[PDB]
């Protein structure tokens, strides 16, 4: 999807988050046995700006302004 | 840019929402991807909304 | 069923390794063999404790050399020790040849695996060897019903397993084919490991023992003298140092036969042996006076 | 937090509390947040804020945003 990132730490309060630690010290170990690479799911958190309407706490559709290049910040090419 | 879509680390830099719009955050933008709550100057007005699975639960 | 069929990783001790490394060597170039006795856990550990040896046999390793007489005997007296236990195996050697099983021994092993389902055949090469960790590699029949359908993958879980590729597709088919090669590691114990690292008793002798003197005085006159000569060698060496490409000048005017080295390995080889003169016979004139 | 939250007890507007929570249960530990609730039950409050921590709204919202947005290309995986 192409919409998810792995957090070394949490960048909004600058402590170590406890879950992606422990996704990762598994995912590490794969030859012994086989299965453990699922458990980096934990590690895997979405990164996006989603306002909410606070007024009874459901998804608005507004617009934002973003002063970017667009170009680039489309999602990765298709092949 | 579109609401509820992917924002990186380095486009959460250069947000501005617009005072076109009814909606001001309640107190200032994070600065960084998340969950931000949004005041609503007009709440009398019908509002185009997508209603969440999780209003549907309560 | 859902068995995995893990293929044995060989925890093969110490002590057995010695062992049929000299059973081995003195059977060259005929094949040597005997039974390894042990005990199997897990689903892949099997320990090899110990082996005990066959009479060498005219047959070259063959299901007659299994002689029930032997065994027996052999067996009985063991009980008496506490030392019998169950047979997870066989070893061989092919020390003429790389680590494979042939036809021969294929029927050797087929009666094996009746015997004991997990009964592994160890192929010690001991003198070939292309590494100086003696190349020794551990396998076990699998059955066509299985390698047909491609069950092989399943017989290989749960093991890194181990690389075998010096005969190319022939040496990987092969090895498919009896089994398939799994590592082989070294269960070892710290009294085991003392025993073998003192080697020498008569250390506290020998340090405090130095050389008749005789032979010292002669000893350094030959090597001064020697080098007087080598010095001869070296200024040559050094008339040339001009050539383009230092390499070029080792093989255009033949700069090997290298002065530089022969002085440099006798001033160091003779210099040791003064230092250690001068302390050994210092120490003994006061310790002892 | 649990001052905070008491402090927050007479501050209470939708828009506000909805706020704070929400920052607090994105980067806030597993651990931190189950704790948490505990005591706020036992200060007596409302069931709506130990609502919003119990991370529900967070996970729905996410839900929706990857599955309506993918931006996989089949040929990769075929």
């Amino acid at each position: 999807g192409r919409n998810v990132t792995i957090q070394l730490e949490n960048a909004d309060t600058g402590t170590l988050d406890t879950k992606s630690v422990v996704g990762l010290v598994m995912f590490s170990q794969f030859w012994y046995w086989f299965p453990l690479a699922h458990f980096l799911s934990l590690s895997f958190t979405p990164t996006t700006v989603i306002g909410i309407r606070g007024s009874d706490q459901a998804i608005p559709k507004f617009q934002m302004n973003c002063y970017a290049k667009e170009d680039a910040f489309s999602y990765p090419r298709m092949y | 840019v579109d609401n509820m879509t992917r924002i990186l680390p380095q486009q959460s830099r250069y947000i501005s929402f617009i005072k076109d719009d009814r909606f001001v955050p309640v107190r200032k933008f994070k600065g960084n991807n998340g969950v931000v709550v949004l005041r609503d100057r007009e709440p009398k007005e019908p509002v185009a909304l997508i209603e969440t699975v999780r209003q549907m639960k309560d | 069923t859902g068995r995995d069929d893990t293929k044995e990783t060989v925890y093969i001790s110490s002590i057995a390794l010695l062992k049929m490394l000299k059973h081995g060597r003195a059977g060259v170039p005929m094949e040597v063999m005997g039974l390894m006795l042990g005990e199997f856990v897990d689903d892949y550990t099997v320990n090899v404790v110990d082996v005990f040896a066959m009479p060498q046999s005219g047959t070259g390793v063959s299901v007659e050399a299994v002689d029930d007489v032997f065994q027996a005997k052999m067996m009985d007296m063991l009980k008496q020790t506490g030392r019998d236990q169950m047979v997870v195996g066989w070893y061989h050697s092919h020390p003429g040849f790389g680590c494979w099983l042939s036809s021969v021994d294929v029927n050797t092993q087929k009666s094996f695996e009746q015997l004991n389902s997990r009964a592994v055949a160890v192929v010690v090469d001991p003198i070939q060897s292309v590494k100086g960790k003696v190349v020794i590699d551990a396998f076990r029949l699998i059955d066509t019903g299985a390698l047909i359908n491609n069950l092989e993958p399943r017989q290989t879980t749960s093991n890194t397993g181990l690389l075998n590729k010096a005969n190319i597709q022939a040496l990987i088919h092969g090895l498919n084919r009896h089994y398939y090669s799994l590592n082989i590691d070294y269960h070892k114990t710290a009294k085991e490991t003392k025993m073998l690292m003192n080697l020498h008793k008569e250390q506290w002798q020998s340090g405090l023992k130095m050389y008749d003197y005789e032979e010292k005085e002669e000893s350094n006159l030959a090597a001064t003298k020697s080098m007087v000569k080598i010095a001869e060698q070296y200024s040559k060496r050094i008339e040339e140092e001009k050539e383009l490409t230092e390499e070029e000048l080792k093989t255009r005017y033949v700069g090997r036969q290298d002065p530089k080295k022969h002085l440099s390995e006798t001033a160091d080889e003779t210099l040791e042996n003064n230092i250690v003169s001068v302390l050994t016979a210092g120490v003994n004139s006061v310790a002892i006076k | 937090a649990l001052q905070l939250f008491k402090k927050l007890k007479e501050e209470n507007d939708e828009g506000l509390s909805a706020q704070i929570a929400f920052d607090l249960v994105s980067s806030a530990s597993q651990q931190l947040l189950e704790i948490l609730v505990t005591e706020l039950t036992a200060q007596g409050y409302d069931p709506a804020l130990l609502n919003i921590l119990s991370g529900l709204p967070t996970c729905d919202y996410y839900n929706t945003f990857l599955l309506n947005n993918k931006n996989i290309d089949i040929g990769l995986l075929n």
